[PDB]
């Protein structure tokens, strides 16, 4: 796991996107290449000890669709230092970044089954209350809680579940 | 999974176009900063070895040239230092300012003066790192180089090109000797330089204005890097001695050069090592600390005369140059089983050792007979000496021993209580005061008048004052060949019979 | 405004991030909200990115990732001066004492380099301390280094507030005291005996002991030497204490082990002969004053090879040793005068009469001390009638030795005395020479000069 | 074809393309300034990348130079055309003299020879050394090998057996000097050509100036020498003067080459550098070589891994030691260490078996006496105990000699000692028949009829 | 290019091994011509277990009289001769 290797790569990649307008961009860009980075013989090739500068050049080719600032910099940066396969972190991150310069969380939502839309836009409105920031839910429906919510905001998380009550219960006895 | 020294805005400045060496290839940026080490990005013309120039006035020294960074070691203070500051890369190899108008300066490690003095009187400059002379450039050492000590000079003699090892335990007369040898140097055309490394900066001040009282000073070279100073700057100082000793030893003259402590140049090289995580040996010492010194040591040589003419281009025709070291060592509780003590025994020719027991019990220089020796041997003395002095030091090599065999009783008397009182004597008049030299006419009677008899039935152990009667008897009246036998050095039977009418005609009136 | 963020915590070792312009210096000071307390770091290494490695001066329980953290511009700065007299601080020059606070005038910082060689005094002097076995057998270089090697129960303790009486009331100087990586208990009853005998008045103290985190135990020696540095610009003599320096060498290994550093010769920092150096270079003479220094001195495993005795015995001028057989004789200063050693002892340093007078006094101690083995085994009436006489005058030296202190007074009563040099060659050399032979040796013991030796011999 | 990316001090790292990158021991140049820098390549890693170790001084060199790559290993000139000359660990010659005319050169890494063609040999050589042809006597084709710390007498040694065997010998003779003093080799030269014996010596000299790869590679460059001398049915001398400068500059150049170290910082293929070396100088069935060398131990530590890997190689073993040299008593050989292969009574007979063995056992009876008498002194020795304590001192006095070559340490003149008469003197002493004689009189002298004779002188 | 075998090292034996000088590998190295063996065996193999066993009560004879007389091997025993150089 290179979430550390990637945390440079994704900050210098961000960094630059702001200073030539084109965040929503590279994010696909990136989106492109951490996809061409799990193809089976793509993977192959990665393991194999390729110079970096052919092996750089082996993975241009399968992507055209790419600026001469992004793909013919970065990923030859990436390839001296051989983190190719670092790129489907370095995808998140990067999204990570963004997601705290624009003001957002991606809170998440878990439910024996789906809610009202009155529910969820108290949810969305009183979150936007308790954080600080545009919130963009997404709802799962998790039948193990069977009543209730989870809601989790990153590393915080708050538990309505029936089955989290019940197994609270368990243990005050 | 780690990081390579590979960050944010630098992968950003690639980001903006691959082919950053479109910019200079003559600068680079600091990048970490860590107990004098330096690791720097960009730089893509140094060169290993070169001098790095920093903001302010300071340089570094680029030992790696790794895949995307040079690292390298400051030469000063280097707390001032921080990341991001540009650095340009002077493209000369390290090199030091040399001339004969450094005589009579105190400098810092890179030729820099460090008396209140003002700027330096150099020559030009030459590099800190060199190969010595080959093996077909050597020439065989056979001229004396005089100390003023009556127990070297006699059972360890030096010639101008050998190098002499000074090792013993703390506190024992080795910066004493030293010193002494170089103020002996006052007046016989063979110039001086004194390397202090790792010494406490009151001992640097007090030695050299000693050497000033004596009017010696004149005559030597004081390169300084005290115990305060930056490891780098301690590791490179006998380096910068020597470039600026091998001046006058290529230009046909004589230079001896002393390195006051070869042991703590071991010890800051050590703390380079390790700073940068090199595995280390014996002692945690690196693996490559007999090269540290035999490079270095390697370096005082005798060169034949055409050697002399290649190098000044024909200038200088037909003299023979040399340049004679002596490095001293410090050994933990006497003994010198021990890993540098012995990689530097393996590297000098001859071995002055220093016993403390001596040290202690009056006998001073302590100079321990039978571990000491000198492999250029008698081919250094002046043939008077050499023939006076003949193998006394296997002598008491034995001596020794059978006196700490023998403890019980003086048994077996056939010639012991001769024996043991002829080498007795002998130690008792080996005795010396510092600051005392004495000239080789002084030293050869003496010898004489001990190393044949004419001294061993008269055990009178008042002999300091019968030997300041005899040395000052000889001067005012009784020869005017104490300026003839130390012109020559000759061993005559015609100069021996006027040695031993003198010697009865003083001897008759003690 | 605070800039940094911390970004790793591990033990006493912090890590912080800056932008990539504003990153701290190497020895400069940071500071962080510790929940109510603040903490201030002290920068070790500079790490690419911005990022900077710091060790904690205080515990570093309780902080998060992401705090916010301040970078002063300055390195770490203590008061200096007189304002500092009598009073107690640590490391960060913050009272630890309750009177109050410290109205200094001025802040220095602990790090600096020692004096040039151009500013050096070109000059050799001797402090005259008024103890007469110091002075006679192992005198003190005016800015050079003194080792105790004594244990416990020797009176360590008042040697040192003897010395800090002397040095203030004779001369004019004033003391610094710091205690580094040594038992509270100590200090505290030290502090007590300290004011209990009016000296506290002419001392100032800094103490880091063995319940702090290594960083305090390491830069509270610097803190004592830059106060002991204020006092030498202003023209004046001072002495400077240090409780153990051994432990100033194990809490630079401890750092040295937590920034991970690899293993010097004995497990030893890399930088142990370089980080004595630093500490030592500064206390020398200068030609505006001078600072003087001792310095307790502990040998591991009775090693006197091991790489931290030999590096701290390359930069020691004198070595006091202290006994307990002499102090169960009921001599006091209990100084073992034959093991006892300064590099002063040089005729041509100190003169050709005080080098004879005490290599004299040591001979005579050293046939004593096997006149009195054979004694032991075979009885007095074995020995020659010129024995009888050496140990006579053995018996009469080994207790003209002992001194009355002015800090002496709640053990003996006696008024204590301050004895000059040549007063104590003077003595020294009749008792040696066989003058003053017709009297009793209690007419010599815990007395000044030798002229009050025959008085109390008359009034005997 | 190739740049350089890396330099760490003595090892630089070299990329080519991946269909040129060179083997594993081929040579490339490098314009290093103006002069011409060799390297030999130790490693090849992933990605057409090489290391390889410079064969001079490595300073001056910038990161992306172009390198050109010799597609052949190092080779040396070699046979009659390199008699009377010096030459560099690349075959260069470094005395002042003209270019070398030699007609053939060899590469300096060979296989050793079969098992099939080695050939085995009892004929005894003799040397003017009492100790070392009693106690260790070696024979014509095997190794000798003098063990000591430093300063104990390992050259004063290795120039006497020069004197007293390469001098009246028929063959050639090679010297390879690895890493030691450049005023020796300086002397030894003149020495020889003064002697006019040079037109029969053959020289290489990599010593401690140089930086790793030449002392890394000049013991080999000289093997490569003997080895061709050897081809040509001739036998030879071959004297190497410090052999542990030759593992020394491997472990200087191991951590740089990414290698874990091992036991006491040496590389991990300690052993195998030592044994790829060691077992191709060797005798066989169309020529011998018989060859002394010097063997450095660190620290006076016998047990020290490169001493303790080393011991297995030889044939005769000499083991110098520190206390009995600063007793004054030259040449400082340890009777109770030194050993040979040569040393069975089916080989060298067996009254100078017995001679040996005798000395050896009472030597290490007073060996065993010396614990009690430092401490209760020799008072309380048995009377017997006396006896063998007086002749084991004797013994140890009569194992010195002086030799020509210590002729300017001292001014004794040079003794040369045939086997005959030393068996004689100590079978002599052991049984007693020199009891009245003092120790002094056996210090520092011939055959035993010079002690009786300075006895009288006292 | 590297195959891969999928086989194990090997080394001939049989009695024609009887007096010969051969290399790890089985190969001579005497020059006395090939080997008589008597097929292959795995050179890494599996030691008899505890019930295939049996004690051992049958000497084998060094000759000399310290080591047969108070140090005794049997066979099937296995002895450590361990010292200096
Ligand atoms: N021949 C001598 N006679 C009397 N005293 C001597 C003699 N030689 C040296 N000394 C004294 O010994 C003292 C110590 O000598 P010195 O300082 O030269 O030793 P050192 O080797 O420099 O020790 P270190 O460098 O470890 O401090 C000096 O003060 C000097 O006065
Ligand atoms: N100068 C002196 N005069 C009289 N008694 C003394 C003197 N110095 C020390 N003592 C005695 O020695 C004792 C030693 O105790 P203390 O000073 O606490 O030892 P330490 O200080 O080493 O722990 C003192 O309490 C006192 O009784
Ligand atoms: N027979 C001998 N007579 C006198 N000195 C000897 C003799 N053998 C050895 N030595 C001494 O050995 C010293 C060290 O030189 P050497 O033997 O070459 O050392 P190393 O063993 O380190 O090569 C010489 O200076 C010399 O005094
Ligand atoms: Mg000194
Ligand atoms: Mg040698």
């Amino acid at each position: 796991e290179f979430i550390t290797v990637a945390r440079p790569y994704a900050k210098a990649a961000f960094d630059f996107a702001v200073e030539h307008q084109s965040v929503e961009r590279w994010q696909d860009m990136l989106a492109f290449a951490a996809e061409v980075t799990k193809n089976e013989q793509m993977a192959e090739l990665l393991s194999g000890a390729l110079a970096p500068e052919t092996l750089a050049e082996s993975f241009i080719a399968v992507a055209g669709e790419q600026l001469d600032e992004n793909g013919q910099n970065l990923i030859r940066v990436m390839a001296e230092n051989g983190r190719l396969n670092a790129l489907p972190d370095v995808l998140e991150q990067f999204i990570h970044l963004r997601a705290v310069s624009e003001a957002t969380a991606e809170v998440d939502v878990i439910s024996a089954a789906a809610l009202s839309e009155q529910q969820l836009a108290k949810i969305s409105a009183a979150m936007e209350k308790r954080l600080s920031r545009k919130v963009k839910l997404n709802a799962k429906i998790d039948k193990s809680v069977m009543a209730g919510v989870i809601i989790r905001a990153g590393d915080m998380v708050i538990d309505g579940s029936v089955r989290g009550r019940l197994e609270r219960l368990a243990d005050v006895l | 999974q780690l990081n390579s020294t590979e960050i944010s805005e630098l992968i950003k400045q690639r980001i903006a176009q691959f082919n950053v060496v479109s910019e200079a290839h003559n600068e680079g940026t600091i990048v970490s900063v860590s107990d004098g080490v330096i690791r720097i990005h960009g730089l893509a013309d140094c060169m290993q070895g070169e001098m790095i120039s920093l903001p302010g006035n300071r340089y570094a020294i680029a030992l790696n040239l790794e895949r995307d960074s040079v690292g390298a070691v400051v030469m000063g203070p280097y707390a001032d230092l921080a990341e991001g500051m540009k650095v340009k890369c002077t493209g000369r190899i390290l090199e030091v300012p040399v001339g004969r108008g450094l005589l009579g300066r105190v400098v810092n490690t890179l030729g820099a003066p460090i008396d209140g003095k003002g700027p330096l009187d150099h020559d030009g400059f030459s590099a800190v790192e060199a190969i010595a002379p080959g093996v077909i450039e050597r020439q065989s050492v056979d001229q004396p180089v005089q100390t003023g000590y009556k127990a070297v000079d006699s059972m360890i003699p030096i010639g101008r090109g050998q190098r002499e090892l000074i090792i013993g335990d703390r506190q024992t007369g080795k910066t004493a000797l030293a010193i002494d040898a170089i103020i002996n140097q006052r007046d016989s055309g063979i110039k001086c330089i004194y390397v202090a490394i790792g010494q406490k900066a009151s001992t640097i001040s007090n030695v050299v204005r000693k050497l000033e009282e004596h009017g010696a000073l004149a005559n030597t070279i004081v390169v300084v890097a005290t115990a305060s100073e930056s490891a780098a700057l301690q590791y490179l100082a006998p380096y910068a001695g020597c470039a600026m000793g091998e001046y006058f030893r290529d230009r046909g003259e004589d230079a001896l050069i002393i390195y006051d402590d070869l042991s703590k140049q071991a010890v800051a090289y050590r703390q380079i090592s390790l700073l940068l995580r090199r595995p280390p040996g014996r002692e945690a010492f690196p693996g490559d600390v007999f090269y540290l010194h035999s490079r270095l040591l390697e370096r005082a040589a005798r060169v034949n005369a055409e050697y002399v003419e290649a190098f000044t281009k024909g200038e200088v025709k037909g003299k023979t140059g040399s340049l004679t070291a002596l490095p001293i060592i410090e050994t933990q509780a006497g003994d010198v089983s021990a890993f540098v003590p012995t990689n530097v025994i393996s590297i000098t020719d001859g071995q002055i050792f220093l016993e403390t027991n001596l040290f202690n019990a009056g006998i001073r220089p302590a100079v321990n007979p039978g571990i000491s020796v000198s492999r250029v041997g008698g081919a250094a003395q002046t043939k008077i000496m050499k023939k006076l002095s003949g193998g006394i030091r296997t002598a008491l090599a034995q001596y020794r021993e059978l006196a700490a065999f023998s403890q019980f009783a003086s048994d077996l008397d056939d010639a012991t209580r001769k024996q043991l009182d002829h080498g007795q004597k002998v130690t008792e008049l080996l005795k010396q005061k510092q600051y005392a030299p004495m000239s080789v006419a002084q030293q050869s009677l003496v010898l004489f008048a001990a190393e044949r008899g004419y001294l061993a039935d008269v055990e009178l152990s008042k002999i300091g004052s019968f030997e300041a009667a005899l040395l000052a008897y000889v001067d005012r009246d009784h020869a005017p060949l104490m300026q003839e036998i130390n012109q020559t050095g000759g061993y005559n039977d015609e100069i021996e019979g006027k040695l031993k009418g003198i010697l009865d005609s003083f001897k008759a009136t003690q | 405004m605070a800039t940094g963020k911390i970004v790793q915590v591990i033990g006493a070792v912090v890590d912080v991030e800056f932008p990539q312009d504003a990153v701290p210096r190497v020895y400069d000071a940071l500071e962080v909200q510790n929940g109510n307390e603040r903490l201030v770091l002290e920068v070790q290494q500079q790490l690419g990115g911005g990022i900077v490695r710091t060790i904690a001066m205080g515990s570093s329980d309780g902080l998060r990732r992401g705090l916010d953290v301040k970078d002063l511009e300055h390195p770490i700065e203590v008061p200096v001066g007189k304002a500092t007299l009598g009073r107690i601080m640590n490391v960060l020059g913050e009272p630890v004492d309750m009177k109050g606070e410290i109205g200094e005038e001025e802040r220095w910082a602990i790090h600096r380099a020692a004096p040039s060689y151009e500013e050096l005094s070109n000059s050799q002097e001797l402090l005259e301390t008024g103890i007469k076995v110091i002075d006679l057998m192992a005198p003190f270089a005016k800015g050079g280094k003194v080792g105790l090697f004594g244990g416990a129960g020797v009176g360590k303790t008042v040697n040192m507030m003897e010395l800090i009486r002397n040095i203030a009331i004779e001369h004019s100087g004033y003391s610094v005291f710091a205690g580094v990586g040594e038992r509270t208990r100590e200090g505290n009853d030290f502090y007590h005996e300290m004011t209990d005998s009016n000296v506290i008045d002419k001392v100032s103290l800094v103490y880091g002991q063995m319940n702090e985190p290594p960083g305090n135990r390491l830069r509270v020696a610097l803190t004592g030497l830059t106060m002991a540095e204020k006092f030498r610009d202003e023209g004046r003599d001072v002495l400077l204490f240090v409780d153990n320096i051994y432990r100033y060498t194990l809490a630079g290994t401890e750092v040295s082990a937590l920034l991970g550093r690899m293993p010097s010769a004995v497990g030893y920092q890399p930088t142990l002969a370089e980080e004595m150096g630093v500490l030592q270079e500064r206390i020398t003479s200068t030609k505006t004053g001078s600072i003087t220094s001792v310095q307790a001195v502990y040998v591991p495993a009775d090693d006197l090879t091991d790489p931290s005795p030999a590096t701290t015995f390359a930069h020691l001028d004198a070595t006091v040793v202290l006994s307990r057989q002499i102090a169960s004789l009921g001599i006091y200063p209990a100084v073992d005068p034959l093991d006892s050693t300064s590099r002063q002892l040089d005729p041509l340093v100190v003169g050709q009469e005080h080098y004879d007078t005490a290599r004299g006094v040591q001979s005579i101690l050293q046939r004593y001390q096997e006149l009195k083995d054979i004694i032991a085994i075979l009885g007095m009436d074995e020995l020659s009638e010129e024995d009888k006489l050496v140990v006579a005058r053995a018996r009469k030296i080994q207790r003209f030795l002992s001194q009355p202190f002015f800090v002496a007074e709640v053990f003996t009563g006696s008024p204590g005395k301050y004895v000059s040099l040549k007063d104590t060659i003077r003595g020294f050399k009749g008792i040696m020479e066989g003058e003053y032979d017709h009297l009793p040796e209690q007419a010599f013991y815990m007395v000044g000069s030798i002229e009050e030796a025959v008085e109390k011999a008359k009034k005997l």
